[PDB]
């Protein structure tokens, strides 16, 4: 997956 | 299995100290953020006054966030850039606490450290290839952003461009360079994915410090663990206990087995558990040793 806050 | 067994004889440092001089504790997985490399000079987000959300008001962002984002890098590289000279340190000097996971790696206790941070201050601490992933990458190497190039660069030359206020291009292609470093809408790196997979089958202890486990992927790190592996927190807050609302932390409910929270200085907390440990002296003389040679460079 994807680097998200 | 998933049986929520009690480990610890108690909920507290002391009883976390025990644990690791049992025959049981033989694995230690690290799990750090920006909290741990505060007291070397850089700050993190989310302290109040510090951090980097209440000090981007001169960059005029649409929100603080938008400088770390992959979006707003490519569409405009150079608030990116002139950012990183305002914080770029003098001196790399890992703390306290980079210096009490050496001790782990030292003392054959440290199967990985996971760290959020792009500082290198772990590497500089003596942290290797066999002990480290960098989950959001690293500033300590920089690539040309073209598909069919790909030059990589290394920090003195970042370093250079960085100082020199000219935006970083690559000398075979001219395109942008880009430090390493995973920002927000990125892929983390192959390996983070193929270490947890590995390492959280066979953890015995979860050491959480510096992070507010706010991020994603990475605070999803400690619901990866055996129901009966303890965790520690050593950090200035409780962090990462589930939301009210919306496998994480449970300092404090009636159910509460396995987890403990530390709350200060995390060079203080280290300091701590190496004092029960009986390894004070070794992280004394160590950081003395090691601190004394870099201000000698
Ligand atoms: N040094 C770096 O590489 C660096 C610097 C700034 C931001 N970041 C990013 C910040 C981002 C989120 O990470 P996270 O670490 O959770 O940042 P964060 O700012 O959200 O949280 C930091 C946590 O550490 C706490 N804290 C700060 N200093 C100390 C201290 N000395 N002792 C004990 N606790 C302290 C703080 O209260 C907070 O809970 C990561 O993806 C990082 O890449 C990294
Ligand atoms: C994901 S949240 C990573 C975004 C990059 C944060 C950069 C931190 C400040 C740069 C400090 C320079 C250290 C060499
Ligand atoms: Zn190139």
């Amino acid at each position: 997956p994807k680097k998200t806050g | 299995g998933s049986q929520k067994e009690r480990l610890l004889d108690e909920l507290t440092l002391e009883g976390v100290a025990r644990y690791m001089q049992s025959e049981r504790c033989r694995r230690v997985i690290c799990l750090v953020g920006a909290g741990i490399s505060t007291s070397a000079g850089i700050p993190d987000f989310r302290s109040p006054s510090t951090g980097l959300y209440d000090n981007l008001e001169k960059y005029h962002l649409p929100y603080p966030e938008a400088i770390f984002e992959i979006s707003y890098f490519k569409k405009h590289p150079e608030p990116f850039f002139a950012l990183a000279k305002e914080l770029y340190p003098g001196q790399f000097k890992p703390t306290i606490c980079h210096y009490f996971m050496r001790l782990l790696k030292d003392k054959g206790l440290l199967l990985r450290c996971y760290t959020q941070n792009i500082d290198t201050l772990e590497r500089i601490a003596g942290l290797e290839q066999e002990d480290l992933v960098e989950a959001h990458g690293t500033f300590y190497t920089s690539h040309c952003v073209s598909a069919s190039c790909r030059h990589e660069y290394p920090l003195s030359w970042m370093k250079e461009k960085i100082f020199s206020e000219v935006t970083p291009k690559c000398e075979d292609c001219q395109s942008l360079v880009k430090p390493d470093i995973v920002f927000f809408g990125e892929s983390l790196p192959a390996r983070f994915f193929s270490c947890m997979q590995s390492d959280f089958l066979k953890v015995d202890l979860l050491l959480v410090m510096g992070t507010s486990l706010q991020v994603q992927p990475f605070a999803s790190l400690i619901s990866k663990a055996p129901l009966s592996t303890p965790r520690l927190l050593i950090n200035k807050e409780k962090a990462g206990q589930s939301d009210p609302f919306l496998g994480g932390m449970d300092f404090d409910s009636k159910k509460a087995y396995r987890d403990v929270a530390w709350l200060g200085e995390c060079d203080q907390g280290c300091l701590a558990l190496a004092e029960l440990l009986g390894w004070k002296k070794e992280l004394e003389d160590l950081v003395r040793r090691e601190h004394a040679s870099i201000d000698a460079q």
